[PDB]
C-alpha cells in the first residue's frame, strides 16, 4: 500500500540521466498481486518531474 | 575675336532597383558565473556488520 517507487533513467552503458523518487501524481493506493497499476485496460501513468 | 555664349540643359530621370539579400547570423551567449552544471554517478557501498 502506498507505493512509490524510486526509479532510474539511464542511457548507454550506465550513463544515468536521472533518479527520481514517485511523487504524488505517481502513487498507488493499492497493488495486489497480479495486477498493475494502472489497469491493463488503461494507459500508463507519466512520469515527468524532478520537484518534491 | 569676341564670342558670347549661353546654353540651358533640362533633364529628366527614371529609376528601378531590385535588391536581393540573404542574411546568415550566428551567436553564442554565455554567463561566467553559470559555465557548467554538474551530474555525479555514484553508488554506495557497506563493508561494515551492521545494516543502515
Amino acid at each position: 500500500y502506498n507505493v512509490l517507487p524510486t526509479t532510474s533513467l539511464v542511457l548507454g552503458k550506465n550513463q544515468t540521466l536521472a533518479t527520481i523518487k514517485a511523487k504524488e501524481n505517481q502513487l498507488s493506493q493499492i497493488l495486489a498481486p497480479n495486477n498493475y497499476y494502472p489497469s491493463k485496460n488503461l494507459a500508463p501513468i507519466a512520469l515527468n518531474a524532478q520537484d518534491d | 575675336g569676341f564670342s558670347n555664349s549661353n546654353s540651358s540643359t533640362v533633364a529628366i530621370d527614371h529609376s528601378l532597383s531590385l535588391a536581393g539579400e540573404r542574411t546568415w547570423a550566428e551567436t553564442m551567449g554565455l554567463n561566467t558565473a553559470d559555465t557548467a552544471r554538474l551530474n555525479a554517478n555514484i553508488r554506495y557501498v557497506n563493508t561494515g556488520t551492521a545494516p543502515i
